[PDB]
């Protein structure tokens, strides 16, 4: 806990302005018309900064791993409606982007459908948790949610963080700052280096929502952002939460911000790093070359 | 730990008597004994536990008893088949440590009967590998107590002689021992003569058989 | 009627880990407590060790203290011992013993199961030898016909003569460890000095392990 | 490592029966304690709730047994006891005796017949490790006092006090712009706790001169004059 | 380096007739193979060299053949001459690492011949020196098939027999065998028995010649 401190740390956090590889995995045509269901296998480095927007129910699968053929841990973090089945147990890892199927949201089969479980082998650890990471009920109407997932993997303990905030309608991706406090501490042992998200259709549908804000089926929201090792400078309110921060590291006024250990800088002159140029080429194969052959009188 | 000791270590008696085995020990083990009985060939079982009731499958023969730090084992009749080891086990309640002692084992009381020596020179299939062993026998005779010596040319070998004694027949109570000297094939052509000498209780003077190479 | 069925024989190297199981039969494997103990040839019993049936909760003995591992299992009813770094003296037979009280006492043993000769050392082919007493060698009336066995370590070998038809006089030693690590012993018979030359005798060697039946014939 | 917890009711006259090393009639034939239980013979009155104004057909006591029973046995089978020469493949004769008989614990009697629920806690003590936990032990809580606190891992000393300030309920510790401890959080009742420095400072000895006496004085530079005449 | 194996390792035939010896390889060599002749008591001479040409100072009777991996000599009428072992040798261009095979034996076949027994006890000049050697003879037979047994006193013998097996004769096409049993002299005198057991394919039953001391 710090309190109204200008506080400066080191570790895996998003760069700011940064490319976030956006894949509308849509799937909605009012004339019938074919649509493609995007899921690419995105590496995993450094962390990562999922971030969707839903109603319901439409991403619900965090499943990482490096290759999910027959030699990688389930790292699954479904959360559906009774509770959390984070598992690190090693089975057959299956290659289906979807869990059961993308339509057929009727209630009348299984809440989840787990038709991605091919065949349980001898497991590892696990952890049932009974505070789910999804809590929202569509009670609004109208008003979506903005959850976001920041899940960097260490050498110790798996972090997880998580924040809820109002998307109410606005035009562009919301320009707003929070914090993200994080829920669970999970230890992890398997190395990670890809990464594969899951989306299904809950059983439990609502009324039809024709409006764009209505029914999400083709709405998918699926963000990911990598992290990279950047200094970043942390204030915090007399409540004890972040207000606002700096990249140290963007623009030249960011790094006299860090510098100087505030974020209002005055007028005048500040010295913040020392140019160095690097050597371009490399001078090799030593000189002082032998004698040469008589090549001539040949040609 | 409590070093189970076993003073007598060999009870030689005859199958009809009355038999007393002592294991003592150092700490208040009055109510922390159990006592056994390994048969050769087998593995052993509960003779008595507590020390001061009866085991289950027991016959009527066996009767313990022993309090403070002197134990010891009261045998009704002696049987043929109640010719084997006895242990004894302490149950220390706190500290789970138990430990055993040496065994005793039940002889039968026959007659004196003296060793049959017997020598035999090493065969012709070994010397063709190039080493050889002089066997000498000693089968008839009491409990294993004598020693066997070996002497090559009037000077005694040591070290280079292995025994095997047979447990107690059942037939005629007697043993069997046999003596074999191990050496190289040089050292076997280089020496002529080889003895065996056995001096036994049975025997009033050591006899020694030779063969000349 | 409570019978513990063990292993038979099993042969390791120096710096390994042998798995011997003894499964329990007859009464429930949840109440009665197990002990595995040594016992080693011409020695008696050294370690002590109690397994619990239910959970995990064992006491290694203080001579080992670390180097074994005493599990459990409730499926199948067995126990298994894994000891770890086998040396020259761990040549035993191994015994596992139940006891006459519940969970928590302990008295004594009183059920054991039939032993596992555990053994760290490598196998040879035997070889057999007979052994021919001279001509100065008839005592008594009476002449001592054997067969020196040598090259083999396992000691499973039941020397008779004339396959099985000479039985009286027959005494057969037991097997001594000689300084190259494999045993070695003699099977010698009494027989009378007028049968020499008339009757054959010849001496079976028999050797599971290796599956080497030699006749030799004295 | 594993404690085995056994519950039985028994007579009123029967709490000092079962006892290491007592012959008693419902300590031979039934649950034993031998002369090794380590344990104890935890036991309470159960007169208003065990107490049922009826023929009380609910108990018993397992008298008829043909042996004697082992510690910790208990006896599922219910066979008809046989005293002596006298089988009974069907029904119990007049030699034949059913091994259980209806225990009547009647509101009106006194002490003696009385339903007591006696449970003892066999304690296996196994030269094992404690399962998960071994310690894991808190005291109480002492404030406003200069001692040392040993807050989940954080050692140190200082004047533990009450502070207004609501952390979020993800962060324990609490630090400063000096990288040092000034406010914990109580592991057992989650309340905001204010760690200060222990009260410190300079002794100075005023001294007007050797020369002229030998009366001094000391100042204890940043004390209230409440950690230790005029 | 490429393995040269070849799968028959023996040609025996009759001279008048075709022979096909194989000599397979794994990687390319349809145009890197070589092809030798070594006879007994000389050096081996160039039979067909680069296995599409024929070489020089060789008879039209020998023809090469053969692409890929799989490769195969096409002889065209044997000749007393011309029995003899013959190898491969593939010519790899950058790594010279020139390789060989085994060798196939060419033999002559003139009919199922009886192997003559004889046996020879240590004679009594060779016992002074301390060592016994029993000859066991075996001459007139086919190429070496049959194996030795050595009985001594009904007792089977093994690791101290030598055979020595000559070259086939230009004379009558037949082998000779020599099975020289070495003794010493305390292993000859003990024993009385000394058989020779003889289990060839042209031998209905097995032949045992012994002797008495």
């Amino acid at each position: 806990f710090r309190s109204s401190v200008l506080h400066s740390t080191q570790d895996l956090f998003l760069p700011f302005f940064s490319n976030v590889t956006w894949f509308h995995a849509i799937h909605v045509s009012g004339t019938n018309g074919t649509k493609r269901f995007d899921n690419p296998v995105l590496p995993f480095n450094d962390g990562v900064y999922f971030a969707s927007t839903e109603k319901s129910n439409i991403i619900r699968g965090w499943i990482f791993g490096t290759t999910l053929d027959s030699k990688t841990q389930s790292l699954l973090i479904v959360n559906n409606a009774t509770n959390v089945v984070i598992k690190v147990c090693e089975f057959q890892f299956c290659n289906d982007p979807f869990l059961d199927v993308y339509q057929k949201n009727n209630k009348s089969w299984m809440e989840s459908e787990f038709r991605v479980y091919s065949s349980a082998n001898n497991c590892t650890f696990e952890y049932v948790s009974q505070p789910f990471l999804m809590d929202l009920e569509g009670k609004e109407g109208n008003f979506k949610n903005l959850r976001e997932f920041v899940f960097k993997n260490i050498d110790g303990y798996f972090k997880i963080y998580s924040k809820h905030t109002p998307i109410n309608l606005e035009r562009d991706l919301p320009q707003g700052f929070s914090a993200l406090e994080p829920l669970v501490d999970l230890p992890i042992g398997i190395n990670i280096t890809r990464f594969q998200t899951l989306l299904a259709l809950h059983r439990s549908y609502l009324t039809p929502g024709d409006s764009s804000s209505g029914w999400t089926a083709g709405a998918a929201a699926y963000y990911v952002g990598y992290l990279q090792p950047r200094t970043f400078l942390l204030k915090y309110n007399e409540n004890g939460t972040i207000t606002d921060a700096v990249d140290c590291a963007l623009d030249p006024l960011s790094e006299t911000k860090c510098t100087l250990k505030s974020f209002t800088v005055e007028k005048g002159i500040y010295q913040t790093s020392n140019f160095r140029v690097q050597p371009t080429e490399s001078i090799v194969r030593f000189p002082n070359i032998t004698n040469l052959c008589p090549f001539h009188e040949v040609f | 730990e409590i070093v189970l000791t076993q003073s007598p270590a060999t009870l030689s008696l005859s199958p009809g008597e009355r038999a007393t085995l002592s294991c003592r020990a150092s700490q208040s083990v009055s109510s922390y004994l159990a006592w056994y009985q390994q048969k050769p060939g087998q593995a052993p079982r509960l003779l008595i536990y507590d020390a001061t009731n009866r085991a289950t499958g027991i016959p009527a023969r066996f009767s313990g008893s022993g309090s403070g730090t002197d134990f010891t084992l009261t045998i009704s009749s002696l049987e043929p088949e109640d010719f084997a080891v006895y242990y004894c086990q302490h149950r220390s309640n706190w500290p789970r440590m138990f430990t055993f002692g040496q065994g005793t084992k039940l002889e039968i009381k026959r007659t004196v009967a003296a060793p049959s020596v017997f020598i035999f020179p090493p065969s012709d299939e070994q010397l063709k590998s190039g080493t050889a062993s002089v066997v000498c026998l000693l089968n008839n005779f009491y409990p294993r107590e004598a020693k066997v010596q070996w002497k090559v040319d009037n000077a005694l070998q040591s070290g280079n002689s292995q025994e095997s004694v047979t447990e107690q027949d059942s037939k005629d109570s007697t043993y069997s021992l046999s003596s074999t000297l191990t050496l190289s094939k040089a050292d076997y052509e280089k020496h002529k003569v080889y003895a065996c000498e056995v001096t036994h209780q049975g025997l009033s003077s050591p006899v020694t058989k030779s063969f000349n190479r | 009627q409570v019978q513990l069925v063990q292993s038979g024989a099993e042969v390791k190297k120096p710096g390994a880990s042998v798995k011997v199981s003894c499964k329990t039969s007859g009464y429930t494997f949840t109440d009665h407590y197990m002990y595995w103990v040594r016992q080693a040839p011409g020695q008696g019993l050294e370690w002590m060790g109690v397994i619990n049936p239910d959970a995990g909760s064992v006491t290694y003995a203080q001579k080992f203290q670390g180097r074994v591992t005493m599990t459990s299992d409730t499926s199948t009813s067995t126990v298994y011992m894994e000891l770890s770094s086998l040396r020259s003296e761990d040549t035993a037979v191994y015994y596992c013993a139940r006891d006459l009280f519940f969970i928590p006492a302990a008295n004594s043993f009183d059920y054991w199961g039939q032993g596992t000769l555990v053994t760290v050392s490598s196998t040879k082919g035997p070889s057999v030898f007979p052994l021919a007493p001279s001509s100065k060698s008839t005592s008594g009336g009476t002449a001592a016909l054997g067969c020196l066995v040598k090259d083999y370590f396992p000691e499973p070998v039941t020397v008779s003569w004339n396959s099985g038809a000479l039985t009286s006089g027959v005494h057969t030693f037991p097997a001594v460890l000689q300084s190259s690590g494999l045993y070695s012993l003699s099977s010698v018979v009494t027989v009378p000095s007028s049968s020499l030359g008339t009757q054959t005798y010849i001496c079976n060697v028999n050797h599971k392990p290796s599956n080497t039946k030699v006749d030799k014939k004295v | 490592t594993n404690v085995y917890a056994d519950s039985f009711v028994i007579r009123g006259n029967e709490v000092s029966q079962i006892a290491p090393g007592q012959t008693g009639n419902i300590a031979d034939y039934n649950y034993k304690l031998p002369d090794d239980f380590t344990g104890c013979v935890i036991a309470w009155n159960s007169n208003k709730l065990d107490s049922k104004p009826s023929g009380n057909y609910n108990y018993l006591y397992r008298l008829f047994r043909k042996s004697k029973l082992k510690p910790f046995e208990r006896d599922i089978s219910t066979e008809i006891y046989q005293a002596g020469n006298k089988p009974c493949n069907g029904v119990a004769g007049s030699n034949c005796y059913s091994p259980l008989q209806s225990y009547g614990f009647r509101p009106t009697y006194g002490v003696g017949h009385q339903p007591y629920r006696v449970v003892v806690l066999s304690f296996e003590l196994l030269h094992a490790p404690a399962t998960v936990c071994g310690p894991k032990k808190s005291t109480n809580l002492v404030k406003n006092k200069c001692v040392n606190f040993n807050f989940n891992g954080l050692t140190g000393t200082g004047v533990l006090t009450e502070s207004n300030k609501k952390f979020l309920p993800f962060q324990q510790f609490g630090r400063d712009i000096a990288d040092t401890t000034d406010a914990v959080r109580d592991p057992q009742t989650l309340e905001i706790l204010d760690i200060t420095p222990c009260s410190f400072g300079g002794v100075s000895v005023i001294t007007p001169g050797t020369n002229t006496s030998n009366q001094v004085a000391v100042l204890y530079q940043g004390v209230n004059c409440t950690e230790v005449s005029n």
